[PDB]
């Protein structure tokens, strides 16, 4: 179990760790988060009490280094940083735990929610999306735009998601215009899964990473990307059975975890109705369709 | 964006454009089978592709053989239309390729956009106008060449005959649409109007009769009366 210590908490802020969150008052004696499960990526994220604009945060993996948070009063935000001095870090953390100034990552033992949301999200793969190679952790916020969004403006601060575009030469083989547009199996299986992604696990990870940035930061381009990667599979007539089964599980937990009050902006009515009711895979998403109909029947 | 009453004059400026109408591409008769079921029998059709500035009409005849052994024909018809329009553009010299293609029905936008991905600088647009181009199979010489075809075939037609020698494209298009609207609302009456007088003939290389200016005005009036009429007969007004 790993620890992300905080130097201090000078401004009132709501702190998230994965799907948990807690309020820290201005200059409250708070020095971090302890008992973080090893083996998963994690996101630690922030919304200032003053300016609910800009949710922001840090993707990280505690196996990749010792990380802490420190408020920067010039840039005005909580910054993740890496401590290279191992003995200095253990010494810092042990003192803060002795004085009990840390919140415990509160995992219930029956609960596989985080694993289920992150099964295929790696930290090294996450670095391909967020280019800032000098850090082992990745910064994301509400307003960052995607590579495809800039095509339609700062490239250093972009989300490099896989560009998916159903009306593109990449998606459409010359001479198969109708076939490829109505049955996207060629674009799923050859272009994306065999050409850019290699296996069906990498494909799922980008899709999962897209969802979590949408949910935690309200990042709109990530929401577009999630729905695109779902639609590409639902609109393919030929999808390996194992990928469909896994897809239904993936989506099931995404829908389960989504804040009830955010469904109106995070869920695309058109994509979901098409996927569940019209697409080739309309009968292949039993768990996802059951939870969507019981929890968000309005959308449908 | 879309084409409507407010930007109507763009049709007659000097940027090449084509209207594409797919209404008559897939045509069937419906009939009863010996077992008392219903079956369709396809008949020949046509794509109506028109330069509104020049009158130049590229009439691609859709021979019934293209449907043989195919499913979901109404949907295939839109993709076949898009494929043939795309082939047409690619066959034209660059300086003759359109800068815009305006589709008369919105279901053609995606089929055509996908077939024209190689031409990113050609704009594919819908329209809010209810253009009567479905009535082009009421023009005897066009209907005749579609029904006689035994194979796929492209026939070039000038839908304005020689009118541009005497009138502007704006007026020529307005005459054409008035004639097509009448033929669509009441074909027999409209055809009666056009041909009542045996002394006015249709030249062998024309579609419509050789009316003088004064006669076209009378004709145009009669078509407007017909259209207002049928609208009463229809709505009881
Ligand atoms: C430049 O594009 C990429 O790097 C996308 N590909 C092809 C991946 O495999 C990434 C998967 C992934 C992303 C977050 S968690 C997993
Ligand atoms: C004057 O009456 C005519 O019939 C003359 N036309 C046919 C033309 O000059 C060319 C038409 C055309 C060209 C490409 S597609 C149609």
């Amino acid at each position: 179990m790993n620890t992300v210590p905080f130097t201090s908490a000078p401004i009132e802020v709501t702190i998230g760790i994965d799907q948990y969150s807690f309020n820290v008052k201005e200059n409250q004696p708070f020095h971090g988060i302890k008992d973080i499960p090893i083996g998963h990526v994690h996101v630690i994220h922030f919304q200032h009490a003053d300016n609910s604009s800009m949710r922001y945060g840090y993707w990280f993996d505690c196996r990749m280094g010792n990380f802490y948070i420190q408020y920067d009063p010039k840039d005005g935000l909580y910054k993740m940083m890496e401590e290279r001095d191992g003995a200095k870090f253990e010494n810092i953390v042990h003192n803060f735990k002795e004085r009990q100034m840390m919140v415990s990552y509160p995992k219930i033992d029956e609960d596989d929610t985080w694993y289920n949301l992150t099964e295929f999200v790696q930290m090294d793969k996450i670095r391909k999306i967020v280019r800032k190679d000098e850090n082992q952790f990745s910064y994301v916020d509400s307003s960052m735009t995607t590579v495809q969004e800039n095509e339609l403006s700062d490239p250093a601060h972009s989300l490099n998601y896989t560009v998916i575009n159903f009306k593109s030469r990449e998606a459409i083989r010359p001479g198969h215009e109708m076939e490829d547009f109505l049955d996207k199996s060629y674009y799923l299986n050859t272009v994306m899964l065999q050409g850019i992604f290699k296996n069906s696990s990498n494909y799922f990870g980008e899709l999962q990473f897209a969802f979590l940035n949408a949910m935690f930061f309200g990042n709109y381009g990530s929401s577009l990307q999630w729905h695109a990667m779902i639609e590409l599979i639902c609109s393919s007539a030929t999808v390996p059975k194992h990928m469909l089964d896994k897809l239904d599980e993936i989506l099931y937990y995404q829908i389960k975890t989504l804040p009830e009050q955010y469904s109106d902006i995070l869920l695309n009515e058109r994509v979901w109705n098409i996927c569940l009711y019209s697409s080739f895979q309309k009968n292949s998403l039993h768990n996802t369709e059951k939870i969507m109909e019981n929890k968000y029947p309005e959308l449908l | 964006g879309a084409m409507n009453s407010s930007n109507y004059a763009e049709l007659f400026n000097n940027d090449i454009k084509l209207f594409v109408d797919d209404t008559n591409v897939y045509r069937v008769t419906v009939h009863k089978t010996f077992e008392g079921n219903v079956a369709t029998k396809a008949i020949n059709g046509c794509i109506f592709t028109l330069n509104p500035k020049t009158g130049h009409l590229f009439l691609k005849i859709i021979h019934t053989s293209v449907w043989a052994g195919q499913k979901r024909l109404s949907q295939l018809a839109k993709w076949k239309t898009a494929e043939e329009v795309s082939a047409l553009v690619r066959s034209l010299p660059k300086e003759e390729q359109p800068k815009q293609i305006i589709v008369t029905r919105k279901a053609m936008l995606d089929p055509l956009e996908v077939h024209m991905l190689d031409f990113p600088n050609i704009a594919i647009r819908p329209t809010e106008l209810r253009l009567p181009f479905s009535a082009a199979m009421s023009i005897d010489k066009l209907s005749d060449v579609v029904m006689k075809a035994t194979e796929p075939q492209m026939v070039l037609f000038n839908i304005y005959d020689d009118w541009l020698d005497r009138i502007s494209s704006y007026t020529a298009f307005s005459r054409l649409t008035l004639l097509l609207r009448a033929l669509k609302t009441n074909e027999e009456s409209a055809k009666m109007i056009l041909l009542s007088d045996p002394t006015i003939t249709i030249k062998s290389y024309h579609l419509w009769p050789s009316f003088t200016d004064e006669q076209w005005i009378t004709i145009e009036s009669q078509m407007r009366d017909l259209i207002l009429t049928e609208y009463g007969r229809k709505y009881n007004v």
